């Protein structure tokens, strides 16, 4: 296979700055036509990619003049000259001159922003779920900077560990937030064998680490 | 206005031969054009299978692919299908079916699912996760639905239809210990919505072939 | 690109 290597696999953009990814390959992508086939595209997530730029610094049909591609041979660079809140994801580049077809294993972008502190809530279970047989208690952050966060679960008072489960959601297209859900899955016995349920976030915007808490019932 | 759209199985058993199709609209197959297979595991690259011409010249494959992958085309019905022989779990992944051009990869499709396991599928059941205004964080309050115990992926999750879309967030499934996944779906409305406009998730799960559209509402005593 | 890699 012709190997194309991406620098940086992790790139966070600085806003107001212009942002660069290098990709190298192994062997020259120049065609015996004098073309350069090389292509950048742009995955956002849970989308397939978006054609940005085939032949280096040809741009596909709606694509701004912000991205830029330079480049010979072996050497490409693709550039985001002021970049916007939605352009954040993974970038590939790809040959399209030799077989097998091969891409880069891709540049994630995410965006430096001003930090902000979690939007915490705390939702109990609903009856149906006591009657289901195993329930599970949520906390939500919603809506902080930057990634790194802290989830303890406190169950009348005392701290509880290994049964709770962290999903992280992608740096939002719009804010250029994260949000967070901490789920903790117990049974009805062990549900109720109890009384108060609470989740204690502890994050670089909180000066202390906030609790929020319910009653059963 | 060209369009593509994978369909087939979600899943398929170890050893035995993943079928796929792609159904193509808004141009003929007969083309300059290489209608191609790629995939993509899960939270990493992608991985080319290989491609069928809309002229008359042989198709190409991946050497990676170990002499298992079939590429075929249907001019009748305008669709070409990718066949993979003897799959593994290493197979379980994204595939994208797409349009190499004059330009390069134009068009590709939104991306289909296949998980190679032996586990048998299960709907989701839907619960409300209600909001309090024991709750309230300032003027806006969450609400949303926690969607649990299906298999295999994925679960699309909508709220009001899609009239509502700001503010949503639905969060990556996480498997539990039994072998199911779960997720939730969370979005932040004011709270003075509360007590006017009624909020609904609407969950689909087309392998098990369950949908819920389950209204979210605080409690009775709140 | 479409049949540059074969010829």
């Amino acid at each position: 296979d012709v190997v194309m290597t991406q620098s940086p696999l992790s790139l966070s953009i600085t806003p107001g700055q212009p942002a660069s990814i290098s990709c190298r390959s192994s062997q020259s992508l120049v065609h015996s036509d004098g073309k350069t086939y090389l292509s950048w595209y742009q995955q956002k997530p849970g989308q397939p990619p978006r054609l940005l730029i085939y032949q280096v610094s040809n741009w596909y049909s709606g694509v701004p003049d912000r991205f830029s591609g330079s480049g010979t041979g072996t050497n490409f660079t693709l550039k985001i000259s002021r970049v916007e809140a939605a352009d954040v994801g993974v970038y590939y580049c790809g040959q399209g001159v030799h077989l097998p077809r091969t891409f880069g294993q891709g540049t994630k972008v995410d965006i430096k922003r001003t930090v902000a502190a979690p939007s915490v809530f705390i939702f109990p279970p609903s009856e149906d779920q006591v009657k289901s047989g195993t329930v599970s208690v949520v906390c939500l952050l919603n809506n902080f900077y930057p990634r790194e966060a802290s989830v303890k679960w406190k169950v009348d008072g005392v701290l509880k560990t290994g049964n709770s489960q962290e999903s992280v959601t992608e740096q939002d297209s719009k804010d250029n937030t994260y949000s967070l859900s901490s789920t903790l899955t117990l049974s009805n016995t062990d549900y109720q064998s109890h009384n108060v349920y609470a989740c204690e976030v502890t994050h670089q915007g909180l000066s202390s680490p906030v609790t929020k808490s319910f009653n059963r019932g | 206005q060209v369009q593509l759209v994978e369909s087939g199985p979600g899943l398929v058993r170890p050893s035995e031969t993943l079928s796929l199709t792609c159904a193509v609209s808004g141009a003929s197959i007969r083309t300059k054009a290489w209608w191609s297979w790629i995939r993509q595991p899960p939270g990493k690259g992608l991985e080319w299978i290989g491609y069928v011409s809309g002229g008359w010249d042989l198709p190409n494959y991946n050497p990676s692919l170990k002499n298992r992958v079939i590429i075929l085309k249907d001019t009748s019905l305008n669709q070409f299908s990718l066949r993979l022989t003897s799959v593994t779990a290493a197979d379980t992944a994204l595939y994208y079916c797409a349009r190499e051009g004059p330009e390069d990869f134009d068009v590709w499709g939104p991306g289909f699912l296949v998980t190679v396991s032996s586990a048998s599928t299960k709907g989701p059941s839907v619960f409300p996760l209600a909001p309090s205004s024991k709750s309230t964080s300032g003027g806006t309050a969450a609400l949303g639905c926690l969607v649990k115990d299906y298999f295999p992926e994925p679960v699309t999750v909508s709220w009001n239809s899609g009239a509502l879309t700001s503010g949503v967030h639905t969060f990556p499934a996480v498997l539990q210990s039994s072998g199911l996944y779960s997720l939730s779906s969370v979005v932040t409305v004011p709270s003075s919505s509360l007590g006017t406009q009624t909020y609904i998730c609407n969950v689909n799960h087309k392998p098990s072939n369950t949908k819920v559209d389950k209204k979210v509402e605080p409690k009775s005593c709140d | 690109a479409v049949g540059i890699g074969a010829v």
